[PDB]
């Protein structure tokens, strides 16, 4: 692992840059060496604000909510570099920052279309205590696509969408007229989708400090089955409290019991 | 694309207009989708700015709706006089939060003759393609359905718009009369007709055997978590052995009072089938 | 306030108004029933129903009689309810999109303000 | 008719100016020849907009929205022209976009100070098969005063109104509990009701090469009338379909006859 | 009017408070009627963008109110030393939606003694003039 | 008392410059005379209206909401004087009027920090008749501290705002159905909020032509208490209206009395 | 304090911090309070503003992150290499109706190795602290 590094305590300039710098180290082992490289930069909205901060002094209107008028193109050259070509494979992580919690602010807004999967991260999730706070709804991927990972992987993950967005859409209902007019039909899916809420929760084994729980890894197929479960129905009989901060399905049944008492 | 200098990003559309062009006048037809005229925009909108004009809304130039304008205009239907030749246009707009007043949707929804609506929540709740049916517009209209189509897109659109008024009450329906517990009905069994995969678009012909499937009632007491492979395997079905029928739905144009009773059986012995 | 709160609460409050508007013409008909069945048996969320009894708290020939009196009055008492709640829940989405409306433009205003006045310190 | 027309590909000053270019030529038929001309701008927020970009273009700070800092005065100096002069009068119908569905954007708020009248043409209507496809209540008018109409005038609508406003009422109940708890009374305000609606609907002579049928257009003293007596109670006898897409009252008496 | 540049729809209310003073000054008793101060607020929005002045609350430029209060405070009752004559201001104010919190009409009612409220509602409902008898004062 | 005045009819310097001169004078009686002043202003808001009216002319490129960048030090070098010291006392009061009733503007959110009471007042709590329409969740004090009021007075006063803090979180629900559906405890937090908030209502002399009742005066004591007992359930069998405009507690009584 | 000049407000933390590093180096621990940041943020809008440096995302200058971005990197934790002394911060910040994403409280909470979220509503419910729970995060 190389490593570069432009942090919070420089100028606008050295912030500016930093990601090139980076990026070009990574080019290096894609075309030099043909190499698989992994690229992780965090953060790179710092790329953008670093621009933001001089571009004033650089004698220029400024576009909307204050960033640079070259805010996209600015992007895009770069953007456009960090790519997997024929001579070698980049798989690039990228934190991107969200100023005002505002993902239609300019930067975060223009970042969409360079990435291929983008997981977004809500503060009403992590507010209720689930990490990764995740918002299911709102993170996508290209490959989400039955002919890449199978019906059975596609119909799951649709399936648990579907639940939490059904349930999304009650919420704000049941929060003032309550529970009891609604069907037996319709108490269910809040039920399931309630410990589905939990089961997307995980203790990350780099959060032992925060989350007082041992990290747990869990393989694609403990996944889509454990889901496919809940969905099915075979264990509304546990609690939510049960698959809440758990790894797969069976620590939920486990921790059931423990809670049994 | 993204690395391109803001002027390439910017003239795009129009050369590629122009390219249609040389179709449209020459008696062909061209089909051109701009992919998006919101990055255009901000492409123009960057040079303005650094050649220093005026900024308005959005810090727009307030000349950036002339850039579309003149841009949109330039797809037309020709006269035989000079060669009925003609270039349609699907141009892509970008909305943010789902604002379409914002500036440069607002101009191109002024400027084109409807618009096809997609959302977020649809997506999610399962409507693939996410097309919101009831804000969505087309102001030529039938002037340009088959009628075949029309046959059939008619009640439709008639018993979804219906369906609209009602869906509401569907999840608190505690106690709701048989006539618009009817129109629920009918309503998620139409939208679930709606559905499709992707890269596989139908033949007219297709469309319509399917559509008069359910708005006929053919599906009213199937359950709606099946429509999706009723359709799949109805449509494999008289893809299969049915091309003579869908062959005279296509020819004939429309659905005789013949190929209709036809349809009748193959569907009512194809449920039957279908519910073993 | 934030559009995107208020959208919130609009798209809800806009639920909850349908909802209980579809309670009440429920409410009606059963209430429709009621009045007539009523009629016979005396020869012989809803309101303040269930509490009304409640506080006040602390055969058959007439177990029919107060339990045929005793739908009417619920079937009465849901259906008015629920329409004041809708009738609350129009002064609301009437009242919340005015309050939208006024944040909406003042966004768009406070930008361009800004806007204007970095470009005119140059 | 002359038609004037300011194409969307047309230049801000271009879409800027072609309102008052159909306002002079309106202009003439009423300075000139002393008559009664209709003016009909389409649209009247395009006019606005082209006003923002060819402000915008003279490098001028925008005011509240967005819009150009001469909001009113682009507004005014255009529609002012717009008037009954002694030599005759120029009338205008303006085709009005809403932006956001915001009532009060600088836009439409602005435009709403020069307004005598609305004239609202609804979907939901025109499905009732309705047509002209106008609102009768939520259309308006300034000049809805007895004092400019008279009484009668004024009290015929007043009347038309309430009783489609009663009958919406009605509607609710209708529907569900079944239309029959009905008076005497709510029996009749919903059957006038449905005779009036159908009343207001009309024939139009632009539509004969289409519709088969032939133009009628209606007299003010015979609309009067006309809905005066069904109010009145003089037809209460005659059959809805009796009204539907006639002229003057004594065609809905005649169409009665043919329908047996 | 409409059709007057702004600068004289921004002139108008003084100018006729000027005539209104004549009367106040000599023993005599006037009444000025200002329809509308909306309008007048936006005329001189129009000359204020259009000068450059920094634009604030809803666009309009930071002296909006003192175009208000030094019109108004001309209003007034001298005592008996200087004619005991007086000048009496209605000034009218057009709200949207109701809506009595927005800059201009707060500016207003920060400056007059009493406002009168009409009511939307209350002039359908019949009631006319659609007085607002809880929230009007004097 | 010293009467200083740069009113509403001023141009804008002079209403820049009369706190100031007001400020002056008080300066003297507490330093060259150690005297206890008392000051009042009505409005400080107008100062800072002022500095922003000329601002621009200065040639200052505006900061946010178009105010002058210097506003918070123009603030702060004159609000720096106001003050008590080892030499005079001075008790001021300043009237603060907040814009389109924005207390998120510039002007008031920049005052907050130099105050050792607020006295928010309320439009919301003004139109139900409440006066005066104080906020008491968001009114503060830095004196309120157990330590300097006592804890009876501590605790009845952090009583009286947890209740009305509860009733304000149930209000959204019981807007749009009421208090049908509230738990029986609940309903008596309601109750009792609705009667404390009406007892925090009171006729002022000075305001006696409006409200239609003889201006109170009411002893702190007399607060404490009758504020306990409204906590304590103590009259919880007694109607809002006694409560509402009234002095001390026996007054709400005996306006019990006479409601019958 | 309020009527020291901007550029004193502005330099406070600056100066203060420094005065922590002498702990800092020398193997010694300091904690520093900067009460509050927002107060410096607008005496740094006023200097730059009066600098004529074009104002930027609601009238502060492009660089506030960077103001506190600067201040805040100097508290930390330094190996026996370098003594093993320490700077810890806690720097206040004000939000306005307890609305944390704001773009300034946002940009300091992404500086920050935590923040404690005090909300009025817990406050006057009888929760004091009015620590929430939720919101804070270490």
């Amino acid at each position: 692992v190389a490593l570069v590094y432009g942090q919070m305590n420089e100028p606008p300039g050295a912030r500016a840059r930093v990601a090139l710098t980076g990026l070009t180290v990574a080019e290096y082992f894609r075309d030099q060496e043909g190499q698989d490289v992994l690229l992780f930069i965090d953060n790179i909205f710092r790329f953008t604000q670093a621009g933001s901060e001089v571009s004033a002094l650089l004698g220029r209107i400024p576009s909307a909510v204050g960033y640079q008028p070259t805010l996209a193109t600015d992007m895009g050259t770069m953007q456009e570099r960090i790519t997997t070509t024929k001579k070698g494979s980049i798989t690039s992580v990228q934190a991107i920052y969200v100023p005002a919690d505002d993902l239609t602010d300019p930067a975060p807004a223009t970042t969409f279309a360079h990435l291929d999967a983008t997981t977004v991260l809500s503060r009403a999730i992590a507010e209720l205590g689930i990490y990764p706070a995740v918002d299911p709804l709102d993170s996508t991927s290209r490959i989400m696509d039955p002919n890449i990972v199978g019906s059975e992987h596609y119909d799951v993950a649709r399936g648990v969408q579907k639940i939490l967005q059904d349930y999304k859409s009650l919420q704000d209902i049941i929060a003032i007229l309550g529970m009891d007019e609604l069907s037996e039909e319709d108490k269910l899916t809040v039920s399931r989708a309630r410990k589905i809420q939990r089961f997307l929760s995980q203790p990350f084994q780099v959060a032992e400090v925060f989350t007082g729980h041992l990290g747990k890894l869990v393989p694609l197929k403990e996944t889509i089955k454990g889901f496919q479960q809940i969905l099915a129905g075979e264990y509304d009989h546990l609690p939510e409290q049960a698959f809440y901060m758990v790894g797969p399905i069976e620590e939920a049944v486990a921790k059931a019991d423990k809670l049994a008492e | 694309t993204a690395s391109d200098a803001a002027p390439l990003q910017y003239l795009a559309p129009y050369s590629g207009c122009s390219m249609g062009e040389y179709f449209r006048d020459n008696g062909k037809h061209a089909l051109i989708i701009y992919d998006d005229l919101s990055k255009q925009a901000v492409a123009y909108r960057q040079m303005s700015l650094l050649l220093r004009r005026p900024p308005g809304r959005e810090a727009y130039p307030g000349d950036v709706f002339y850039l579309h304008s003149r841009l949109l205009e330039r797809a037309a239907k020709m006269n035989d006089a000079f060669g009925g030749g003609s270039l349609t246009a699907l141009p892509v707009i970008e909305t943010q939060a789902g604002d379409v007043s914002a500036y440069i949707p607002t101009n191109v929804i002024s400027i084109t003759d409807g618009q096809i609506f997609l959302e977020t929540e649809l997506f999610y709740k399962g409507i693939r393609p996410a097309i919101n049916v009831g804000l969505s517009v087309s102001r030529v209209g039938s002037a340009a359905q088959t009628r075949a189509m029309k046959q059939v897109a008619g009640t439709m659109k008639l018993e979804l718009a219906q369906y609209r008024e009602v869906a509401a009450f569907a999840q608190f329906g505690s106690d709701l009369d048989a006539a618009t517990q009817q129109l629920l009905s009918r309503g998620v069994r139409l939208t679930e007709l709606l559905k499709q995969g992707q890269y596989s678009p139908m033949a007219i012909e297709e469309q319509v055997a399917v559509i008069y499937a359910g708005v006929r009632g053919y599906l009213d007491k199937l359950e709606p978590s099946k429509i999706t492979k009723f359709e799949n395997a109805f449509l494999s079905h008289v893809i299969s052995q049915h091309q003579a029928l869908l062959s005279k739905i296509r020819t004939d144009g429309k659905i005789s009072e013949e190929s209709d009773a036809k349809l009748k059986e193959i569907v009512t012995n194809f449920l039957a089938g279908f519910e073993a | 306030a934030t559009l995107k709160d208020i959208t919130r609460r609009l798209k809800s409050i806009k639920n909850i108004q349908k909802i209980t508007k579809s309670m009440k013409m429920v409410a009606a008909a059963k209430y429709a029933r009621a009045e007539r069945e009523l009629k016979p048996a005396r020869v012989y969320l809803c309101g303040a129903i269930h509490s009304s009894v409640a506080k006040q708290m602390k055969l058959a020939n007439i177990i029919y009689y107060s339990l045929k009196e005793s739908t009417t009055s619920e079937q009465s008492a849901r259906m008015t309810a629920m329409d004041n709640a809708s009738k609350n829940a129009s002064e609301m989405i009437d009242k919340l999109t005015l309050t939208f409306n006024r944040t909406r433009q003042a966004v768009i205003t406070k930008e361009l303000i800004e806007i204007i006045s970095g470009a005119a310190a140059l």
